[PDB]
RNA sequence: AAAACUCCAGUUGACACAAAAUAGACUACGAAAGUGGCUUUAACAUAUCUGAACACACAAUAGCUAAGACCCAAACUGGGAUUAGAUACCCCACUAUGCUUAGCCCUAAACCUCAACAGUUCAACAAAACUGCUCGCCAGAACACUACGAGCCACAGCUUAAAACUCAAA
């Protein structure tokens, strides 16, 4: 549950984000574009809090953070549309899997 | 041995032709070009084999037609009388 | 690179004591999007 | 021109649904189908229609419709001498088409074949 | 209803030219595909024979277009036997 | 030379019937159907000039949906027009019919000169659902 | 002594490359009342008409210049395993020599 | 991201025809819309006739707007313009070039297809 | 092809929905 | 042809919770059922494969429960026709219903009747013949989308599913 004033992913190697002006930050902020924003932030928030190694999706790991990000957005979607089978059947699918790849990674 | 043939392009190829407005940009506002590319009479929309340009073309500038239609910026049933004295790009025969 | 545009374009987005200005300004000026386009793909105004 | 078919019918390599469904095989012939009529002749309508209106203005009168009633039987005859002509026309041939028979004589000389 | 009238599905009569207005009418609607549509629309018609009928034009369609592609083709080819022996 | 395309309110109109603009030239109206077909006379100001139909011409079930009812009804509505002091008009029809083609030359051997012909046909864009299919 | 690879290299057709939008003189070898066939080049001869200008002026051996589509007359149908093929093919003359 | 609206007003005098632009870009940063330049299509006569909330309109204002705004932004802007009765319509919609277009290489050739049938001699 | 065995299944189940709705 | 309406019909002006010409000769999305008017929001699983008829989630139209909606169509019904007879085909009027809500039922020629995965080049008809692995299904016709039993918000049902007698065919 990041902030909505943080800026997006891709704008954080600029040094250019102090020196520029407040509403252009504003506009920069991930608050006002789409939630796959939002959610990649997140993802890179929890592989950073957890991963020895960033910059690695091909790790199981990274997959079972992205699919719980991915399975929390659904379950949001589904609250709010408590009608969308076709969400739920995917939500139902990515718990699955994610059981599944936890299961191996135990293993 | 050196007279033999070798694998090798074809540089005969003549280069894909594109279409009118493979390149160039569409919009729901260029009210000119969306009333070239439909009927003056009946409103219809002119289809492929009329028209002469690639599918990605052709359902952008149909979906800015419906847009524009329904936003009010082109009519429904009968082309707009100032454009009809313009360029013919599709092509027809009753006339 | 990418910045620097939407960054310099700051002074071009309006604001509210721009407002007084830059509403007569468009309403007096006129714009138009129309185009067509010949055969062999010459634009034409 | 030509719409392509690439995966519109039902094929076992083709994963979606299919587009087409034809009835019988999808190959080319080598016979063309035969002209047919167009519809049953008419003529000289509006002629009688003048016929019917002089007739009940002036109650059966023939001295005085005769421009009328000369108009109808020389509409008559001259839509006869024109079936007739239409007649000897396509008989002679029909200008512009050419005629199935003729067709189907190049397309047998000449034909497709879809086996090997 | 709301359009302006006059504009769409008229032809200019000249010389009193009716039958000529008339032909020239008719042919550029069944060339935007009116006359059929109306025709059809009598009556309800199915999605069933509906798609049914649209697959089976579009191949005849298919058919017509390559049998007159070939018969352009090979007119040119039907002239006075040069070899008769 | 000559321009298919009809005039326009805005200018420039080059062609007046009669010392007058298309505007104000009276409409014919014709509603064609299977078994009958109605013709209507109207001025530009929506005033009714002339109305007849096969019906009134005294036709029968069988014989209303046909051409020469509607070349009859023609006669009677150009007579009319004729009588009221209208020469030009502006054709519109709507809907198919045996005697569609048929009422326009039913004006013309009655005396009336048309000068454009409209076609206001219904087309709805899957608005409305027709009755279902007869089996003959 | 010369390979076949050598002489195709140097051949004239290899320096021709493609047959459509070039000229071409070529003679004929039958004529019918109506049109008349030239042998230009390669395998096939091409038929044609006999122009309405200079009509009496084509006889056995005359050298015209024209240009030429392709060598062959050939298309694809749909249930056509092979092209059917012309035995011709197609060009256009605008003079003679 | 950006939001293009579309605004369609009735033919009326510079004066409120300025106060009404002003009150709508006043409810753009309460939303709390960035505005990035307004476009003047210009008067024109509509295509065809509108009935509005309360009169028939056949000739229109047709403005242009290019802001950002969030998303519930669209929404509240949408009933705002629908309650308001001097704009004919108000239509939202996303920026064309923000879609940054596909590189075209050109319509290649469909050679006709074919093995659809076997090889039988029927 | 032939639909006669189609045709079985077809008057068994209208005889069964007749019969149910006797009894 | 009859019957029906004349509070009817034609032009013109205002008006919907109904269904979305042309584009579409396009072959795209979705696991399937399905999806083709416009704008916005959210969103379109798994970077080995298979895999539950011991589960879960869906599942066209039709149908059921309680509110609402009314252009049109229409089972049923009524009337008019035809017929020896017509409980139908033809015509006119109208109803449940088709639509939006919160639920239920869980079936189709649900078929492209061609299983998923990775690949190669002949009984007949059909959409050419095949290989390696995997799950599911089948064993004469009919009795049988049946009886009994067991489960389901379903109670004229749905799912699973036989047996006796008969025949030498199907
Ligand atoms: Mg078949
Ligand atoms: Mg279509
Ligand atoms: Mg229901
Ligand atoms: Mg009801
Ligand atoms: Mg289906
Ligand atoms: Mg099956
Ligand atoms: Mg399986
Ligand atoms: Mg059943
Ligand atoms: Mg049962
Ligand atoms: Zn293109």
């Amino acid at each position: 549950d990041p902030p909505p004033s943080t800026l997006l992913k891709d704008y954080q190697n600029v040094p250019g984000i102090e020196k520029v002006d407040d509403v252009v930050k504003r506009l920069l902020s991930l608050e006002m574009a789409n939630k796959k924003e939002m959610l990649k932030i997140k993802q890179e928030q929890f592989m950073k809090k957890i991963v020895a190694n960033p910059e690695d999706t091909r790790s199981l790991e990274a997959r079972i953070i992205a699919l719980s990000v991915k399975i929390r957005s659904y379950e949001e979607h589904l609250e709010k549309h408590r009608k969308d089978k076709a969400h739920k059947r995917y939500l139902l699918m990515s718990i699955d899997q994610r059981k599944k790849m936890l299961k191996n990674l135990r293993n | 041995n050196e007279d033999l043939p070798i694998s090798m392009e074809n540089p005969y190829k003549e280069p894909l032709k594109k279409c009118i407005l493979c390149g160039k940009h569409v919009d729901y506002k260029n009210v000119q070009l969306l009333s070239q590319f439909v009927s003056p009479f009946t409103g219809c929309i002119y289809g492929r084999h009329i028209t002469g340009l690639c599918g990605k073309k052709q359902k952008e500038i149909t979906k800015a037609i419906k847009r524009a239609q329904i936003m009010g910026f082109m009519p429904v049933t009968y082309k707009d009388p100032a454009y009809l004295k313009d360029p013919k790009v599709c092509n027809i025969r009753y006339r | 690179r990418e910045v620097l545009q939407l960054q310099e374009e700051v002074k071009n987005f309006i604001t509210r004591e721009n407002l007084e200005a830059r509403v007569e300004a468009a309403l007096d000026s006129r714009k138009n999007y129309n185009w067509a386009i010949t055969r062999e793909g010459l634009v034409v105004r | 021109a030509t719409p392509s078919l690439r995966g519109r019918l039902a094929r076992f390599g083709n994963p979606r649904k299919p587009v087409l469904k034809p009835n019988k095989p999808l190959i080319l012939a080598n016979r063309v189908g035969e002209r047919r009529r167009e519809k049953g002749e008419a003529t000289c309508i509006t002629e009688m229609s003048v016929m019917m209106a002089c007739w009940k203005q002036n109650e059966f009168r023939d001295d005085a419709c005769r421009k009328e009633i000369q108009g109808f039987l020389d509409c008559a005859a001259r839509a006869q001498e024109a079936r007739k002509m239409r007649s000897i026309q396509e008989t002679l041939g029909e200008s512009g088409s050419l005629l199935p028979n003729k067709l189907n004589k190049l397309l047998q000389r000449f034909p497709n074949k879809p086996y090997l | 209803a709301k359009h302006l009238k006059f504009i769409a599905r008229t032809v200019m009569v000249q010389e009193g030219n009716v039958e000529s207005a008339y032909r020239t009418l008719n042919r550029i609607l069944t060339m935007d595909g009116l006359i059929e549509d109306i025709k059809h629309r009598r009556y309800y018609e199915k999605p069933c024979r509906r798609r049914q009928r649209e697959s089976y034009e579009r191949c005849r369609r298919i058919y017509n277009m390559e049998m007159a592609r070939k018969i352009n083709f090979l007119m040119r080819k039907n002239r006075a036997d040069p070899w008769q022996g | 030379k000559f321009s298919i395309y009809p005039p326009i309110p805005g200018e420039e109109s080059s062609l007046r019937w009669a010392g007058k603009k298309f505007e104000e030239i009276p409409i014919a109206h014709i509603k064609a159907s299977h078994n009958n077909t109605q013709i209507q006379v109207v001025s530009a100001s929506n005033e009714p000039l002339a109305f007849a139909s096969c019906g009134t011409e005294g036709f029968r079930n069988a014989k209303k949906g046909t051409g020469i009812a509607a070349q009859t009804a023609g006669i009677a509505a150009a007579a009319r027009a004729k009588q009221k002091g209208v020469i030009h008009i502006r054709v519109v029809v709507k809907g198919l019919g045996p005697g569609r083609l048929s009422a326009m030359h039913g004006l013309i051997m009655g005396g009336l000169e048309v000068i454009s012909i409209t076609d206001n046909t219904p087309i709805p864009h899957n608005g409305c659902r027709p009755r279902k299919a007869r089996k003959l | 002594v010369e390979s076949f690879a050598s002489m195709l290299r140097h051949s004239p057709l290899t320096q021709m490359g493609p047959a459509k939008d070039k000229l071409v003189i070529g003679r004929i070898f039958h004529i019918v009342e109506n049109d008349l066939y030239i042998d230009f080049g390669g395998k096939f001869h091409c038929v044609c008409r006999r122009p309405e200008v200079d009509g009496e002026k084509y006889q056995k051996g005359t050298r015209v210049r024209l240009r030429l589509l392709d060598l062959e007359l050939t298309s694809r149908f749909l249930g056509a395993t092979t092209d059917t093929t012309v035995l011709e093919a197609n060009a256009v003359l605008l003079g003679i020599q | 991201p950006r939001y293009e609206l579309a605004l369609i007003l009735k033919a009326m005098q510079r004066p409120e025809t300025a106060a009404t632009l002003k009150r709508t870009i006043e409810a753009l940063m309460d939303r709390g819309a960035i505005v990035r330049d307004l476009e003047n299509l210009g008067e024109r006569a509509l295509p065809y006739r509108i009935s509005a909330h309360s009169q028939q309109h056949n000739r229109g204002g047709y403005f242009l707007v290019d802001f950002y705004a969030p998303t519930a932004a669209v929404e509240s802007m949408v009933e705002h313009l629908s309650r308001d009765i001097d704009v004919i319509r108000g239509n939202i919609v996303k920026h064309p070039l923000t879609q940054e277009l596909k590189e075209c290489e050109g319509i290649v050739p469909v050679p006709l297809a074919e093995k659809l049938y076997s090889t039988k001699k029927r | 092809k032939n639909v006669l065995k189609i045709r079985r299944r077809k008057m068994n189940h209208h005889k069964y929905r007749k019969l149910v709705k006797k009894t």
